[PDB]
């Protein structure tokens, strides 16, 4: 036993050090587990189908990214009639992307009321709120796989549906020119598609989602103006019976809309008539910019 | 001047090409706007001109060239470092590049007025901030030719106007450098000297403007996930096996230096007891390891899924992923043995 333990002593010390290192590993896992405070979703309005009427209204809205930090929005008040195209404009840091993120309850320090057809989050969990709208971002992401997986991960669409969705999104010709049309292998980003094509694929997600409300945060970011004008005309003729709220740094797109609101340093202001909204400002914020 | 005669290249050792019969001359001290539809080899022309893609058949001539790509990137460093890029500092040069890029107010708004440690890929930065920082890097460096791959995507009208007026027309054109800028706006066309129209990988027309317009709390939950019944059986079986092992050797020692059949039966019984108990120990240990592995992974993924976006932006993602992979691999393959 002495000759045995004279070796198993060092062996045992080494094994104990190894266990200590691995247990510190487990400890960092357990420390990672319990952060991310619940922020979880938690049935009277669910049983009734989500209304097609796109009438919405935000009263006295503010927003703060981090708790106890500077406010991003301040005294936000706006209303939107059913089935009408809504335009928003503003400089950098004005709060347009913040407006969109707060429309989805992605910013956890908002104050005010967001009513959608006499319906708000007072009786609805977050899932039915994630299924009620559609959103296109300025930051186009595309995960690897096939074109069917990027266009519809639920795999609940017919091939003619996606072909029509691509022919409407001005993307059919560049899809037909690839091996395995709807089954070409996509890599994460890469050069299989330029920035504009990724934007178009996000637009195609929006097309196939078939919701009642649309959010469009700079679909003009990386698309040529010549193709962008006709693309916006086709996307307006396609989504006629649903509300669309756009934020584009292109002047003409803002011009084509009826109800346009300009975000200010912290606040907004709405205007409707194209001939009245351009001379009421004394031709400062919407005319000379055009 | 940057010269190209007979452009021809594709993105493989063999395949149908996208670069076909490109001829272009770029005299120094001159602005050149490349324009065209989406997917017309504009960035590809930029990269082939960059020598990063040597053409199959064609001649190209022009050095260390500054360049801001279409998808910007940041280094694990400070802002000043991302804009210097190994070059020595300069009192007026750095301040001019900053005050031309529409970047000083936002930089001063940051938590650290400067030298803020830019997170991995720039998560704690906004969309336009990273683009302005990449353009500042490519604009601060000393070189002849500068390629700008749509430096106006994530900017508004007013910031784009100020940046194009200050850096491109006043600061760049000062030293009479060469600028190749590829974008699509209205203000830039009347300012540049050459215009290059691309379509399906081919140059539609070519030349200057006038000729173009005249042309046609850690081990507790671990042991709980292991199971209060399984680890207990593990420890019990281990202790029992070792008691048997020491006892048989002590009995054999007291017998050897000497009811012989009695000892023979005792020895034969203990030699089977030992193997039974040890086999049980090993089986139990492996079972425990597997259970810990899978319960921990299932908990981890559904803890990450139920997280708010503030937590995802705040946390460095490299730490999350490396902790994930390294810890899970250690638990799966190093913890049992
Ligand atoms: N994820 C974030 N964390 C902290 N502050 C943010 C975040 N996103 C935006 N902000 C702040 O909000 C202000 C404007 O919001 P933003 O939505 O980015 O406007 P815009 O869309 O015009 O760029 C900026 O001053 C910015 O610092
Ligand atoms: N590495 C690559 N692999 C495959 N195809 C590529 C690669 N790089 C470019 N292409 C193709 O060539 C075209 C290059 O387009 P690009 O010049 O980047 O458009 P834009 O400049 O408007 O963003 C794209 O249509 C793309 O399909
Ligand atoms: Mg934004
Ligand atoms: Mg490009």
């Amino acid at each position: 036993y002495a000759l045995m333990v004279s070796n198993y002593l060092n062996w045992m010390v080494r094994n104990l050090a190894d266990m200590e290192i691995q247990l510190g590993a487990v400890k960092r896992i357990h420390a990672l587990l319990k952060t991310e405070a619940e922020s979880y979703e938690g049935p009277s309005l669910i049983p009734k189908n989500w209304p097609d009427q796109g009438k919405i209204q935000i009263q006295n809205l503010s927003v703060r990214y981090d708790s106890s930090l500077k406010p991003v929005l301040k005294h936000v008040n706006a209303l939107i009639s059913p089935g009408q195209k809504i335009g928003i404009c503003g400089r950098t840091g004005s709060g347009k992307s913040s407006f969109s993120l707060a429309f989805f309850r992605m910013v956890d320090m908002f104050e005010g009321r967001i009513i959608i057809d006499g319906i708000d989050i007072a009786k609805l969990p977050l899932h039915t709120l994630r299924s009620r709208l559609s959103i296109i971002l300025q930051d186009p992401v595309l995960f690897s796989g096939t074109i069917r997986f990027n266009l519809d991960p639920e795999k609940k669409c017919s091939d003619s549906t996606l072909w029509e969705a691509l022919e409407i999104a001005q993307l059919k010709l560049v899809v037909k020119a690839l091996p395995g049309g709807l089954d070409a292998i996509i890599t994460e980003g890469g050069e299989n598609f330029s920035q504009g094509q990724r934007q178009l694929f996000c637009l195609a997600r929006a097309f196939v989602r078939k919701t009642s409300i649309f959010i469009m945060d700079e679909a003009t970011a990386s698309i040529d103006m010549a193709t962008e004008n006709i693309l916006q005309k086709v996307v307006m003729t396609a989504f006629a019976d649903r509300t669309v709220v756009t934020i584009a740094h292109r002047v003409h797109t803002i011009l084509s809309a009826d109800l346009v609101m300009v975000l200010k340093r912290g606040a907004i202001l709405e205007f409707d008539k194209p001939e009245t909204l351009l001379s009421q400002k004394d031709s400062v914020f919407a005319s000379f910019v055009r | 001047c940057v010269q190209i005669i007979g452009g021809f290249f594709t993105w493989t050792p063999d395949g149908i090409p996208t670069l076909s019969n490109i001829t272009i001359r770029i005299p120094r001290g001159q602005l050149t706007m490349i324009v065209g539809q989406v997917g017309c080899g504009k960035s590809s022309l930029l990269l082939a001109t960059l020598g990063e893609m040597q053409k199959v058949s064609g001649a190209v001539f022009w050095g260390p060239v500054a360049y801001a790509s279409q998808k910007p990137w940041l280094l694990n460093a400070t802002v000043e470092e991302n804009i210097t890029f190994e070059s020595p500092f300069n009192k007026q040069r750095y301040k001019m590049v900053i005050e031309a890029c529409s970047l000083q107010p936002d930089i001063d708004i940051l938590p650290h007025g400067d030298q803020t440690q830019i997170g991995e890929r720039g998560i704690n930065l906004s969309g336009g901030q990273r683009q302005r920082i990449s353009v500042a890097r490519a604009l601060y460096q000393q070189t002849n030719v500068v390629f700008l791959d749509d430096p106006f995507s994530a900017l508004d009208v007013h910031l784009s106007d100020h940046l194009m007026q200050a850096g491109i027309l006043e600061l760049l054109r000062d030293d009479k450098r060469t600028v190749v800028l590829v974008t699509h706006k209205l203000q830039y066309l009347p300012h540049a000297d050459w215009i290059i129209a691309m379509k399906d990988g081919t140059i539609q027309r070519e030349g200057t403007l006038k000729d173009f317009q005249r042309s046609e709390r850690a081990c507790t939950k671990y042991l709980s996930s292991a199971g209060i019944l399984l680890l207990s059986l593990l420890v019990f079986s281990q202790l029992l096996k070792h008691m048997v092992l020491v006892a048989i050797d002590y009995w054999l020692a007291k017998w050897t230096d000497s009811d012989q059949s009695v000892y023979a039966m005792v020895f034969t019984l203990l030699c089977s007891l030992g193997i039974v108990l040890c086999l049980v120990t090993s089986v139990t240990v492996e079972w425990t390891g597997l259970k810990v592995a899978k319960r921990l992974h299932r908990s981890l993924l559904n803890r990450i899924i139920l997280a708010p976006m503030r937590f995802f932006e705040t946390t460095p993602l490299g730490s999350i992923l490396n902790r994930f992979s390294s810890d899970c691999n250690t638990i799966d393959q190093h913890i049992p043995s």
